[PDB]
């Protein structure tokens, strides 16, 4: 709702919308199991970029804002 | 080449050896050529088709035989070495025989002056000029 001027153009709008969802990504991430989140992320990378892409093994991790379609079934 | 002694000195040396060996009537001193020694060593390794590298120093020659060697090569090598040693002794030429695995354990690398090792796809190591 916030009425203050905030966006001007396509990149600023897409960033404004994306930024508005972090309040809920933080929730899903706080209760999802790290191992499952990692599995569903790697298995998407191997769909898009090809299975030869390096298997990440982010064993010590800051999971880089994972996609919500990957994050939701892990929760 | 390596000795610069006069005949008198050689005679004195001879007499002292004769005093150390009370069972010997005399000691004959003969001068041998280093180039001959080194040549007979290298020709023997070629004659056995062994892989080797040669290194030269002020006072000795080292032949380094190393890598993955077949049983036949190991046998031939040890036979020849034992034969040569019995003739010249271990004082000027040395043979080093070492079994090695793959140099870098079976992984890809660049061997230029700016070489590096791929630990895994996506992982570079830059340890040293390879």
């Amino acid at each position: 709702e916030d009425e203050d001027v905030t966006f001007n153009d396509i990149s600023s709008l897409s960033k404004h919308v994306d930024e508005g969802l972090d309040g809920y990504r933080d929730y899903l991430i706080k209760y999802s199991d790290r191992e499952l989140v990692q599995f569903f992320e790697n298995a998407q990378l191997k769909r898009q970029y090809g299975e030869e892409t390096e298997t990440v093994k982010r064993d010590k991790d800051e999971i880089e804002k994972p996609s919500i379609f990957a994050l939701l079934p892990a929760y | 080449q390596r000795n610069t002694m006069s005949k008198k000195e050689l005679e004195v040396l001879s007499q002292k050896l004769r005093a150390l060996m009370p069972y010997a009537d005399s000691v004959n001193i003969t001068l041998m050529d280093d180039v001959t020694a080194a040549g007979q060593a290298e020709a023997g390794l070629k004659q056995q088709a062994l892989p080797y590298s040669r290194r030269n120093h002020k006072g000795g020659v080292t032949f380094v035989i190393q890598g993955a060697l077949d049983d036949v090569e190991i046998l031939r090598a040890r036979q020849f070495v034992d034969s040569y040693y019995r003739t010249w002794g271990g004082r000027y030429v040395q043979f080093a025989i070492e079994l090695k695995d793959d140099w870098l354990k079976g992984r890809s690398f660049q061997y230029g002056a700016e070489g590096y090792i791929k630990m895994s796809p996506g992982h570079w190591y830059f340890p040293s000029p390879l």
